[PDB]
This record gives structure tokens, C-alpha cells and sequence, in this order.
RNA sequence: AAACUCCAUAUAUAUAAUUUUAAUUAUAUAUAAUUUUAUAUUAUUUAAUAUAAAGAAAGGAAUUAAGACAAAUCAUAAUGAUCCUUAUAAUAUGGGUAAUAGACGUGCUAUAAUAAAAUGAUAAUAAAAUUAUAUAAAAUAUAUUUAAUUAUAUUUAAUUAAUAAUAUAAAACAUUUUAAUUUUUAAUAUAUUUUUUUAUUAUAAAUAUGAAUUAUAAUCUGAAAUUCGAUUAUAUGAAA
């Protein structure tokens, strides 16, 4: 490195106030990474699906002419009739 | 090896090989449940020189410097020249195959 | 409270439900809802230029933030399932769940890997 | 099992020839907290000895008057009262 | 945070209180780094289990409130 | 079962304005072999050996039937029966899963000279794969008087990719050094072994092996590193 030291530092801050890139020469903490980090959250939130999508509630809303049935939703009342009928029913919940 | 005795050093290494190589061995056997008796196997070429080079390891080993190929080329001289337990040791082997003459199954 | 289990009243993901992955989807929610001022504090707290005071206080205020607020807590679960080993992120399940999915041919382009 | 060290035969001191112990005593100033010197007769050779935790700057004797150097020197930036009252809280407890 | 640079570790406490009467402090904190303006108040600090009570002294300054803590028991083996 | 299948191979055709180039390539589509032919030598028209001439022609992967082991899984998930329903359901703060007498597997690093360490910029030689929940180049600063190396910090050039980055592959090979080793050194001479020789003087079971264990200081991630994480430095240097 011939080539002085204060000339290349000026031409890297000239090239820095050129384009936005701070010119930071001391190599202090500025912090400039924990902001300048790109944010995820949003594809983060969005793992597991879209909330709003159809069930089968809606399959009565938008089709009411149609008697769709939900197979294991009826299935899970026959076994819970089945069930209060051989007294093993849930016991009643407690409020106070 | 050829510094030491100016003359081709692998037909000298070839023929140190030949001289050493035990050409047959003396190989034990179960025996269907009874003695161990042993059999005189004659040797493949490759097992002949096998033989032989294990010994010259071993005597090399036995040689003063730290790199190994000196000892190597040490012992390959005394070998040329004509001094070695190797010898002994394939004289010994032969024999132990001169004994159990007839053990020999087809003959 | 009795109504809801968290404080705040965020949907249930579609499909399969289960109480882990309710758990985790409301803490991932309340990251990416509060994730541009945690960011912003964390730059304040990890500041040599600006007063020493504000730093503090910023870092108090960080360390006082729920357990919803954290990044780091946020962990991978299947999607089809329910479970948290081996998940890949690529098709967001389970191990032996993707491979089930993978065989039926479920997955967009898997395929037994013959070589 | 009891560890000793084994007497030889003892000295006879005859009656008349004993003599007191006068132990071999220096005349050591002690200069205490505050620059208040005394001198004491002491066995242990040193001159001069200068105390730092005294009766005069003990709380209990005049009530009407390195880990925590290491934190100082390595925190000294930030220079750690306003930050007392900044990070004290007292609702949790 | 351990880096001298952004250090030390501080939590919120009840300490004035403390320190105006001597109401001992019950930490659950356990990574709270010891202050100077905390050596001779009187700390609780979680044991996973049971506060442990716990007087700071001026050797305690540099480090965390649950390295004296000691959370498992010592252990022993029967000689069965 | 074999075969069709995939990978890899050989050949052909197509496409790529040979700056996304690696055409010595990539990828679609074919063809190719579970190779063929002939002379002989043994045993009975064939089958093994040998020889020859024709060929790129030589592997790996997936596939592991029926039954059985009341083999493993109700902790991927689901369901039967059964039990809990202010609790065996739900949330937070901390602790634990990392406890340590002996014992048992798997590994890693070792116990030095057919083997370890320094160095090697017209940068010796690869493949496969990753980079919008990122990959981070060059360069500056500190550890460190040069600089390189290694490690952090500073700050983001380029590319979301046959285009840029991760990333100058490493052993190799070459010079140097290497205690145990008076199998070396350094003072003299010595000389047609001179990075060396000879003579005479003095040079008197763990190292210049190993890296466990610990002390202090820094750095990294994270809101947080005490129980309980990962680096770097200066010391520590068990066992073997
Ligand atoms: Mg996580
Ligand atoms: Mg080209
Ligand atoms: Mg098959
Ligand atoms: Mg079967
Ligand atoms: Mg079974
Ligand atoms: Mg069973
Ligand atoms: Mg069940
Ligand atoms: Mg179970
Ligand atoms: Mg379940
Ligand atoms: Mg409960
Ligand atoms: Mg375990
Ligand atoms: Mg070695
Ligand atoms: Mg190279
Ligand atoms: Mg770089
Ligand atoms: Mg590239
Ligand atoms: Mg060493
Ligand atoms: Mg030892």
C-alpha cells in the first residue's frame, strides 16, 4: 500500500455521500445493523394458514337449499348420546 | 540400495526376493475334530514375496536412522551382499516342511 | 381471562388445531404485530453515541416485554400434525408426517430419492 | 491417632534463677483512618503501619460525624442516584 | 447482555424500598447482574423451588444474582 | 424372483446467437448388452476353462413376498374401551430434562520421524448443494510493527442465481523444523562431501508429544448465557 492512507479514506467517503451507505472510517457501533435487518414478521404470521378460510358452518350461509351433514361432527354427537345413555356421560361443570 | 553396490537395484531387490520367499508353508489345519496336523501348501508367487518382505521390514526396523527408507535401502544391501535373520527363518520354515513329508493329502 | 386463554383475541389457524400450535401461532402473531418497536428499542438500547439514560431505559423496557413479543420463542411445528421434531421448513411438517404426505404425492414435486 | 509433638527432658529452672519473659518488642506508630498516629509496642517487625477500616471511620464509634473496583473499571463508559431511580420499580416484588 | 460493551445485565426491583427500610427483595430473576448500588440489601432469590435468602457483599459485584442460588441438590449415592 | 424403473456409462439427434458458457458443458428424445462370435481342451447335441476379435461396455440405488415374533409406536396423527372435568383441562415466572458411586454401549482426540508442525498470490487439482424467515464479497480497524495468517468489529458490493456469494478445496508435491538421540549444538582449526566433512574441547521414561482440567480478559447470538451455549487471547499442560 504506496498509496496514502487520507486520499483513499476521502475517496471512500466521496463514494459514500455518492450513493446512500453511511462512511463510518473510526469503526465505532453504530447499530446500523439491528435496524438496516430486513423484518420477517409477517411471513413469520403466516405459518400455519389463512384463518378466513371455508368451513362448514358457512359447508348453511351461503348454500341454505342444500341439507349438507358434517360426518364427524355427527359422529362425535351419536358417541356422546351413546355415552349419556350408559352413564358415562361428562359430569356437570362447576361455576362458583 | 545401487549407490551402496553399483548394479541394478531391482533385479537385485528381485532376486533377494526369490532367495527369501520360503516356497512352501507349513499351514495348520483343525483336522475334523482331532490333532492340528499341518500340511506343507506350496505358495503363490505374491505370498512367496509377501513373506519375504515382512522379514525386511522387520530387519530394516531394526536399522539406525529416523527415515525409513534408509533402513529400507540399508537392509536391501545386506540383503544383496548376503547377511540376514531372514535367511535363517526361511531355512527354519523349509525345515518344518521337510518334516510332515507325506502329510501332503493327493501327493 | 375465562374467555380467552391469551390476552388478545386472535383467530385459530385452519385445519388441524392443536393446543401447542395455538400457543405458537398467538406468539408469532404478537411478534410480527410488535416486531418494528422491538427492533427500534434493541437499536436504542445498543447505542454507544446516544445518552446513557434513554439506553437503559430502552433496555428496561425490552426486558419487561411479554413472552409474546419474542422472537426467539417462535419454534417450527408441523403444520398437518402437531408436533415440533424434524420439521421441515420446505413443507412446513412433521418427519413422518411428510413422508406420508410425500408417498401420496400430496407434496408439489417429492418423490422417492432413487439416485 | 493423636497427633504430637514428643517432650524431651525438661530444663531445671533452679529457685532464684528464673527469669521473666521480656519478648522482643518494636516501637510501631499506627496511623489510623483519619492522620491521628499512636504508638504501640508490638512483636511483628514493621515501623510504621497505616489502617484502613478504624473505630474513626466506623459508623458505630462517631454516629453524629477487588470485585466492585473490576465492575467500576469495566463498565466506566457508561458510567453506570438518577440511575437508581431509572431502574427501580417497586410495584413487582 | 455479557459483552463489556452493552453490559451489564439490568432488571427491574424493588430496590429503593429496600434500601430506604429493610424490606428483603424477592428475586426471580436469577440473570440479573449485582449492581454497586446493590451490596448490603438483602435478597430472596428463586431456587426453582424455595427464596433463598441472601445478604450481598462487595465480592458479589460483578456477578449474577442465581450463581448463588444453587438450584439441585448435592448429590449422594446409597450404599445398598 | 427376473425384467421394465432411477443414477452412472457409450453413441446419435435436437437446443444454447459459445457474455447466465462449463460446448472439456446442460437436458430432452432415442439406440446400446441379462453381451456376441470362433478355435482348442476336458466331460457328456451341449457346458466349464483357455485362447483369440468385436465392442465404451464395468457398477450402484430403489424394490425386501406370505407368514410369523400378541417385535416397536396410543409421544407424528387418528380411533375403541376406560378414567379426569375448579382438574389428569388452560396461562405466566423460575427450576429441571445437562444431577453423579460403580457399570454398559456408540463415537472424538490422542499416545511423534514408513509422521507431526511453519511456509507455498502470475493463488496445483474437485464435486455436490444452499442463499426473500437471506448468502454476505471487497476494503478499513483492533488482537499484532511491518504484512500474511487466524479471530472479531466496521459496512454491505453483487445475486435471490448456469449470471454474484457461501468458497483461492484438502491431502498431494517442495523446502524448513522436529525431543527422546553426545544419532545434536559451538569454539577452534580442517578441506576436491562446504545448506557439508574430519580432528580436539565443552555440550549430563511424557517432549519443542498430547490437549484434559482450571484462572483471568475479551468477542458472538439473543430481551436473557447463573444453573446451561459458541468463539478468540494470555496462562494452566491430567491421563495416555
Ligand atoms: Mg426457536
Ligand atoms: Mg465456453
Ligand atoms: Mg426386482
Ligand atoms: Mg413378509
Ligand atoms: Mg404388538
Ligand atoms: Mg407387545
Ligand atoms: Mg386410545
Ligand atoms: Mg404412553
Ligand atoms: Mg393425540
Ligand atoms: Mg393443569
Ligand atoms: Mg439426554
Ligand atoms: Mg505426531
Ligand atoms: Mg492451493
Ligand atoms: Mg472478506
Ligand atoms: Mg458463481
Ligand atoms: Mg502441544
Ligand atoms: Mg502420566
Amino acid at each position: 500500500m504506496n498509496v496514502p492512507k487520507a486520499r483513499l479514506l476521502k475517496v471512500a467517503e466521496l463514494s459514500a455521500k455518492i450513493f446512500d451507505q453511511n462512511f463510518n472510517p473510526s469503526g465505532i457501533r453504530t447499530g446500523s445493523k439491528i435496524l438496516n435487518e430486513r423484518l420477517k414478521g409477517p411471513s413469520v404470521a403466516s405459518y400455519y394458514g389463512n384463518p378466513d378460510i371455508l368451513k362448514f358452518r358457512h359447508l348453511k350461509t351461503l348454500y341454505p337449499d342444500i341439507e349438507f351433514v358434517d360426518l364427524e361432527e355427527q359422529y362425535r354427537l351419536s358417541m356422546v348420546e351413546a355415552k349419556k345413555r350408559r352413564g358415562k356421560g361428562a359430569p356437570k361443570k362447576m361455576k362458583k | 540400495v545401487y549407490c551402496q553396490t553399483r548394479q541394478d537395484p531391482i533385479q537385485a531387490l528381485e532376486k533377494s526376493l526369490d532367495e527369501l520367499a520360503p516356497l512352501m508353508m507349513t499351514k495348520t489345519f483343525n483336522t475334523g475334530v482331532a490333532k492340528a496336523s499341518v500340511i506343507p501348501v506350496p505358495l503363490n508367487k505374491r505370498q512367496r514375496n509377501r513373506i519375504a518382505w515382512n522379514w525386511i521390514v522387520q530387519s530394516a526396523n531394526q536399522r539406525v536412522s529416523s527415515d525409513f527408507a534408509v533402513r529400507l535401502g540399508e537392509e536391501l544391501t545386506a540383503i544383496a551382499k548376503g547377511t540376514s535373520s531372514a535367511f535363517e527363518k526361511r531355512d527354519q520354515i523349509h525345515k518344518t516342511a521337510i518334516a510332515h513329508r507325506a502329510y501332503i493329502q493327493l501327493k | 381471562m375465562g374467555n380467552f386463554r391469551f390476552p388478545i383475541k386472535t383467530k385459530l389457524p385452519p385445519g388441524f388445531i392443536n393446543a401447542r400450535i395455538l400457543r405458537d401461532n398467538f406468539k408469532r402473531q404478537q411478534f410480527k404485530e410488535n416486531e418494528i418497536l422491538v427492533k427500534s428499542l434493541k437499536f436504542i438500547a445498543r447505542n454507544m453515541n446516544l445518552p446513557t439514560k434513554l439506553r437503559l431505559e430502552a433496555q428496561l423496557k425490552l426486558n419487561a416485554l411479554p413472552n409474546y413479543m419474542r422472537s426467539t420463542q417462535i419454534k417450527n411445528r408441523c403444520v398437518d400434525s402437531g408436533h415440533a421434531r424434524f420439521v421441515l421448513s420446505d413443507f412446513r411438517l412433521c418427519r413422518y408426517q411428510f413422508r406420508e404426505n410425500a408417498l401420496k404425492g400430496n407434496l408439489p414435486g417429492v418423490k422417492k430419492g432413487i439416485w | 491417632t493423636r497427633i504430637t509433638l514428643p517432650r524431651r527432658p525438661a530444663k531445671k529452672i533452679q529457685l532464684g534463677k528464673s527469669r521473666p519473659a521480656i519478648y522482643h518488642q518494636f516501637n510501631v506508630k499506627m496511623e489510623l483512618s483519619d492522620g491521628s498516629v499512636v504508638i504501640r509496642r508490638s512483636q511483628y517487625p514493621k515501623g510504621e503501619i497505616r489502617l484502613i477500616q478504624d473505630q474513626r471511620n466506623n459508623p458505630l464509634w462517631n454516629p453524629s460525624r477487588g470485585s466492585l473496583d473490576r465492575f467500576n473499571k469495566r463498565y466506566s463508559s457508561l458510567f453506570s442516584t438518577v440511575e437508581l431511580s431509572e431502574e427501580n420499580k417497586k410495584k413487582t416484588q | 447482555s455479557r459483552s463489556v460493551w452493552k453490559g451489564p445485565n439490568i432488571v427491574p426491583l424493588p430496590i429503593r424500598e429496600a434500601m430506604t427500610k429493610g424490606t428483603p427483595i424477592r428475586t426471580n430473576a436469577r440473570a440479573a447482574t449485582i449492581l454497586p448500588q446493590f451490596v448490603g440489601l438483602k435478597f430472596q432469590i428463586h431456587n426453582g423451588k424455595e427464596y433463598v435468602p441472601i445478604e450481598i457483599s462487595e465480592d458479589m459485584v460483578g456477578h449474577k444474582l442465581g450463581e448463588f442460588a444453587p438450584t439441585r441438590k448435592r448429590f449422594s449415592y446409597t450404599q445398598t
